[PDB]
């Protein structure tokens, strides 16, 4: 099918104690591939897949660099933007980037998307035509007149359409093996007395990939969703992910209910009923 | 990765 | 403007005293990305725990999985202690091995 390559940078402002903090990944799809971190030892982009092991020193040596150079860019932008917010220099502050590019199942381009974020809060965003600005406020504004003068959208473009989707696709077939694998769910069902007529059914589905999962609960095939318990998706820690949803049933009237489990891995659609 | 811009 | 950690402490694989697993924290949808996670065996920290890399969520927010080796057993009580600029005191949340 469809997959992404996305790099987020996180840039954090400590005064006093001395430069900012830098980290940086790299996924494809939901797997993590690569890090930095500006406060760690080694000052070398890493390695966090097995897949990506094999590129050479040239490849790690150039990935450092951009890094590090974004690193020293973050450190003047943080300052930049406490100007023009009228910040003082006390506050701890956050920069954010997400950037990256999505390919189709015959590995051509679908889009492009690069977004800024300070304190938490949109700052600046490419929009889908690779051409223009949204600025969230009136810093921003200033930042995309820069960006405007500097014609960035045309380098982040040939960026996004060229060397992202071609090293995205190569990942992918260096990776096929783990990144093309679709794992589905494990699935079943608790199920616990909360009083001599209530009841919680719990549905569970566990060491699914991709992340993406859909967990619903029926009464006579009528959706419960507004009594449902959702919780996030969450990674097992071992490349895999889980997922449950909840309901509180009279006790006695279990037989009524159905988990539905909707996922990539599964050629139907799994229906478990207590 | 890609490379850098100013503020 | 900041938010607060949501808090899932579950295993790696459905729990067998006596198996080897990995008992793991998970912190999401927090703002700022500054915060102390630790992993407790009855009341007490356990001192190698590991953790992922910083990344976030489409909103922003930040997300993070402690994780350690464990063998679980029928008394062993653990819960993951949470301490966040948002929350007054650590919170403290305790597996429960059904969630």
């Amino acid at each position: 099918g469809s997959h992404s390559m996305r790099y987020f940078y996180t840039s954090v402002s400590r005064p006093g104690r001395g430069e900012p903090r830098f980290i940086a990944v790299g996924y494809v799809d939901d797997t993590q591939f690569v890090r930095f971190d500006s406060d760690a030892a080694s000052q070398r982009m890493e390695p966090r897949a097995p897949w990506i092991e094999q590129e050479g020193p040239e490849y790690w040596d150039q990935e450092t660099r951009n890094v590090k150079a974004q690193s020293q860019t973050d450190r003047v932008d943080l300052g930049t933007l406490r100007g023009y917010y009228n910040q003082s220099e006390d506050g701890s502050h956050t920069i954010q980037i997400m950037y990256g590019c999505d390919v189709g199942p015959d590995g051509r381009f679908l889009r492009g998307y690069r977004q800024d974020a300070y304190d938490g809060k949109d700052y600046i965003a490419l929009n889908e035509d690779l051409r223009s600005w949204t600025a969230a406020d009136m810093a921003a504004q200033i930042t995309k007149r820069k960006w405007e003068a500097a014609h960035a959208a045309e380098q982040q473009r040939a960026y996004l359409e060229g060397r992202c989707v071609e090293w995205l696709r190569r990942y992918l077939e260096n990776g096929k093996e783990t990144l093309q694998r679709t794992d589905p769910p494990k699935t079943h069902m608790t199920h616990h007395p909360i009083s001599d007529h209530e009841a919680t059914l719990r549905c569970w589905a566990l060491g699914f990939y991709p992340a993406e999962i859909t967990l619903t609960w029926q009464r006579d095939g009528e959706d419960q969703t507004q009594d449902t318990e959702l919780v996030e998706t969450r990674p097992a820690g071992d490349g895999t992910f889980q997922k449950w949803a909840a309901v509180v049933v009279p006790s006695g009237e279990e037989q009524r209910y159905t988990c539905h489990v909707q996922h990539e891995g599964l050629p139907k659609p799994l229906t478990l009923r207590w | 990765s890609s490379c850098p811009l100013s503020k | 403007i900041q938010r607060t950690p949501k808090i899932q402490v579950y295993s790696r694989h459905p729990a067998e005293n006596g198996k080897s697993n990995f008992l793991n924290c998970y912190v999401s949808g927090f703002h700022p990305s500054d915060i102390e996670v630790d992993l407790l065996k009855n009341g007490e920290r356990i001192e190698k725990v590991e953790h992922s890399d910083l990344s976030f969520s489409k909103d922003w927010s930040f997300y993070l999985l402690y994780y350690t080796e464990f063998t679980p057993t029928e008394k062993d009580e653990y819960a993951c202690r949470v301490n966040h600029v948002t929350l007054s005191q650590p919170k403290i949340v305790k597996w429960d091995r059904d969630m």
